[PDB]
RNA sequence: UUGACAUUGUGAAGAGACAUAGAGGGUGUAGAAUAAGUGGGAGCUUCGGCGCCAGUGAAAUACCACUACCUUUAUAGUUUCUUUACUUAUUCAAUGAAGCGGAGCUGGAAUUCAUUUUCCACGUUCUAGCAUUCAAGGUCCCAUUCGGGGCUGAUCCGGGUU
RNA sequence: UCUUUGUAAAGUGCCUUCGAAGAGUCGAGUUGUUUGGGAAUGCAGCUCUAAGUGGGUGGUAAAUUCCAUCUAAAGCUAAAU
RNA sequence: UUGACCUCAAAUCAGGUAGGAGUACCCGCUGAACUUAAGCAUAUCAAUAAGCGGAGGAAAAGAAACCAACCGGGAUUGCCUUAGUAACGGCGAGUGAAGCGGCAAAAGCUCAAAUUUGAAAUCUGGUACCUUCGGUGCCCGAGUUGUAAUUUGGAGAGGGCA
């Protein structure tokens, strides 16, 4: 059972000595192939925030650059173009739309590398900016499958009590298992090495 | 060894099953008693004889009623008794592999026994029982994993041994 | 109870202990005669579920049978017939070797009666079985109603008429649709359907 | 006749990789800097120190981990090969299964580098004779009868007939 | 018709805890034979070798998923013939 | 040194038993060929004849690891029928079952696997006596590497209550 160990719970709270927001990290284990279309290619809604700081480079257009002055992080435009291609790196993830898809060929050599842009997997160019901003400032997870076999993500903070973090590790177990393709093996819950950022690893 | 065997067989000479004359005597006793005192087989006392027989002993082990189990270094269909070390180690009952089913025969008034077991014991010899349990557990039950790792046999014959050792001496040393 | 342990141990054959015991015993049995007396059942479980009750009268014999196909006679290979029937080397002898063991000890201890038998051991040259014979004239078995049916004289040589354990297999007698050539007996079910039945008032 | 599997086991070599840890290794640009990749992330340690930031590049670090990449087996059992070594299976042969194997005992080749480090011997060759009675002798018994017994003569040890 | 052998044996209602069931056998590959049995009906030689909500059968091979039926690898028994 | 155990033998040991005959029916093994195919090599004759092993008044089979796929039947054997059918087959010549239905006869069950453990409660043999195809007492043996009762798949066991 996931109750004897911590795995999201109260048991690992005094093991780390840093009194800063240290988030818990869950690692899935499933042998896949080297291809890019297989695996769990989905980023769901995380119901409790991961408690991270992230600012959004909303480079919007006429119909969508008005809902950023109420509940957002930064208000940008498409005219400010000579900053996000040469010097500035003060960002964590952006958020775009479908109305302007000809500016995307310009911010690729600087922001596609450290995951500051969008290519094909994360819901960054979503049009709706009046309801999806109650989901991105409550910081989500990071489901990104690597080359051979690992899936490193983040669930919540270890200092958060076991009451908010009781339906979050359960709703995340139902995403890498049910959007699963048929290039996955038996017992897809095979090995879950869960360590936050500083202490020991607690596995099932 | 001979010391613990001597102590163990003094203990079992104190506890023998009923022979024919004893059974006929207690038959006359209870034939008097049930006809006169009408005690439902309780005018006779509770027995304290040694439990024995192989299916009997295995049942007493599986129900954890045994205090001590003895086993022969014998019977030629060996699959009869190779599981009793594992049963006694699995159920925590102490056990010792005594030499000869002949001696186990003579303590039980039979020819061959191949097992013997104490389940009850009177209050006179609890300490001697516990001392024997301690010595046996020092010998047999606690070395069980290590002996389970050892591979017995393989000792060459002495002509082959002497030829081996001379060839090994003249090849590495002089 | 401790025949369940012997039962399950004997089910684990190629494990290291049983292949040690199998090697010592194939050596020992190969150094004795072809048919000789077993003083005690080497497998009390497997003898015991075939009808052994250890009292006066039940006898185990232990028996080596030569192992393989049946090189036909008719010397220098010539069968004198159709090339349908011109084989020698590959013909396979419809009775099992377990049946041959039972039949040979039936002839040698002719006073006794075979009951069943069981495998014990094999190398490439030989199979070794043990037969579980009963002495029917002994007074411990002429009484004791669970085993006195052997005393009736219709069971003289059950081993030679296929009436034992391995006989009724080798006759193919079971129920089923897979035994229609031999279900009540092969030749009775042959003869009842090559017989032209004629009535008086011919239908 | 030739092959494969079975009968068919046990030691000692050479490579393929697994229980089981860890030291280290892994230098195309840029970037304090050898970032094989990823996750958390603005801070930790008494302090120092690094880190956030800054800047960079496809990859931003202090701090804890996973997959990995080339070594390192020191710990345990399996592989196909070395043809090596084994005796217990199987095989062959001989004997009224008679003297095997090891150690010692004298001599003696042997030269001593401390004292023996060594190996060979260890009852019969002029003769168509003889060789048999628990063996004569020696030594201790027994109860001296007339005789019997034990040890040695014929070194012990392991019962593997060789 | 003489004993009444019996404080023996057996039957049945409810509840609980259980519930042991047959291996070099089953099954399989091959080989010979056989059968109406046809990607193999039975038997037998060899080689491999099981399982336990399992095993077999369900007359076309196989993967996958239900369903029904029985319980093998021990044994006895008249009459219709 | 005596006493046991295992195992293996020998006795004109005690007491038993197997052998051969018949073999028409029954259970197996082994196994042709003439023949048919208007030739002949698979086929057919034929799972036959001859050979060999083994029984009885019948043997054998038998209480389902079955038949079905139904609204389900229920051990075995036999007859009538399915049926010269499905199926096999140089798809030639030929070979060729079974379930369902109607009757005949109807019959069920037993071991292994569960410690009786406040009691091997079991049995052969020898002897004494007798209401001597057997019964009772006693004594040696067999046997707890396990005999009796209990249970056998449909149930059944242990407890508890009426």
């Amino acid at each position: 059972v996931k109750e004897l160990l911590k795995y999201s719970n109260e048991t690992k709270k005094r093991n780390f000595l840093e009194t800063v927001e240290l988030q818990v990290g869950l690692k899935n284990y499933d042998p896949q192939r080297d291809k890019r279309f297989s695996g769990s290619l989905k980023l769901p809604n995380c119901p409790r925030p991961n408690m991270s700081i992230c600012i959004f480079g909303d480079a919007f257009d006429v119909d969508r650059a008005k809902s950023c002055g109420v509940d957002a992080m930064s208000v940008d435009d498409l005219k400010k173009l000579n900053k996000n291609k040469k010097l500035i790196k003060k960002l964590s993830k952006k958020y775009n739309a479908f109305i302007a898809s000809e500016v995307l060929i310009k911010q690729v050599p600087r922001l596609l590398g450290p995951q500051l842009s969008k290519a094909g997997k994360f819901p960054t160019p979503v049009s709706h900016n009046d309801d999806l901003y109650g989901k991105v400032t409550d910081v989500r997870s990071t489901i990104k499958f690597q080359l051979k076999k690992v899936l490193c993500l983040a669930v919540a903070v270890g200092n958060v009590e076991m009451e908010e973090d009781v339906l979050v590790n359960q709703i995340l177990m139902s995403v890498n298992f049910f959007v699963s393709l048929l290039k996955k093996n038996w017992q897809n819950v095979g090995s879950l090495v869960v360590k936050s950022s500083m202490g020991p690893a607690f596995r099932l | 060894d001979r010391n613990t065997a001597a102590e163990t067989f003094k203990l079992f000479n104190k506890y023998r099953p009923e022979t024919a004359a004893e059974k006929k005597e207690r038959l006359t006793k209870e034939a008097a008693a049930v006809a006169e005192g009408k005690s439902k087989q309780d005018a006779s006392p509770k027995p304290y004889a040694v439990k024995y027989g192989l299916n009997h002993v295995v049942a007493l082990i599986e129900n954890k009623k045994a205090k001590l189990v003895l086993i022969a270094n014998d019977v030629d269909p060996i699959e009869l008794v190779v599981f009793l070390p594992a049963l006694c180690k699995k159920m925590g009952v102490p056990y010792a592999i005594v030499k000869g089913k002949a001696r186990l025969g003579t303590l039980v008034n039979q020819k061959t026994s191949a097992v013997a077991a104490l389940t009850e014991v009177r209050a006179e010899d609890e300490a001697a029982l516990a001392k024997l349990v301690s010595t046996i557990d020092a010998n047999f039950a606690d070395k069980y994993d290590e002996v389970k790792k050892h591979w017995g046999g393989g000792i060459l014959g002495n002509k082959a041994q002497a030829k081996m050792d001379k060839r090994a001496k003249n090849s590495d040393s002089a | 109870g401790a025949y369940k342990y012997l039962e399950e141990l004997q089910r684990k054959k190629q494990s290291d202990v049983l292949r040690f015991l199998q090697r010592v015993r194939v050596w020992e049995y190969r150094q004795k005669n072809v048919i000789h007396r077993a003083a005690r059942p080497t497998r009390p479980d497997k003898a015991r579920r075939l009808g052994y009750k250890a009292k006066q009268g039940f006898v185990i014999y232990r028996v080596r049978v030569r192992r393989g196909n049946r090189k036909r006679p008719v010397p220098k290979g010539a069968t004198y017939g159709k090339p349908t029937n011109q084989g020698v080397n590959e013909l396979k002898y419809q009775r099992s070797l377990r049946a041959t063991a039972e039949e040979r000890v039936g002839r040698r201890a002719a006073n006794l009666r075979v009951l069943n038998s069981y495998w014990v051991n094999q190398d490439s040259t030989y199979k070794y079985f043990e037969v579980i014979l009963v002495d029917p004239q002994h007074k411990a078995i002429r009484r004791d109603a669970r085993y006195n049916w052997i005393c009736d004289p219709v069971h003289k040589h059950r081993e030679a008429r296929g009436l034992t354990a391995t006989g009724k297999k080798s006759r193919g007698i079971n129920k089923g649709h897979k035994f229609n050539n031999t279900k009540a007996g092969r030749r009775k079910t042959w003869k009842r359907q090559n017989t032209l039945s004629l009535w008086r008032y011919r239908k």
